[PDB]
């Protein structure tokens, strides 16, 4: 699949959830 | 939870819009009328000679 993102307006914040390779290609971005 | 539950900041933001205007104006105009013999001359502004 694609990881799936989480938004938080209020905070500003960013959540990414997926498999530990999925993860550290948005971590790079 | 404890991330999406935390204080987040309160600002309070002044705008000021301001708006000046001048003006001038400057008016002048000499408008005669010669009658001399036979002759009759008239000078205006909005007809010439």
């Amino acid at each position: 699949q694609q990881a799936t993102l989480i938004a938080d307006k209020r905070t500003n914040s960013l959540i990414v959830r997926g498999t530990p390779e999925q993860v550290a290609q948005v971590a790079e971005l | 939870v404890p991330q999406l539950d935390q204080v987040v900041p309160q600002i309070n933001v002044q705008v000021r819009i301001q708006e000046v205007n001048e003006r001038a104006l400057q008016s002048l105009g000499l408008n005669w009328r010669a009658t001399f013999g036979g002759f009759n001359v008239a000078v205006s502004g909005g007809t010439g000679l």
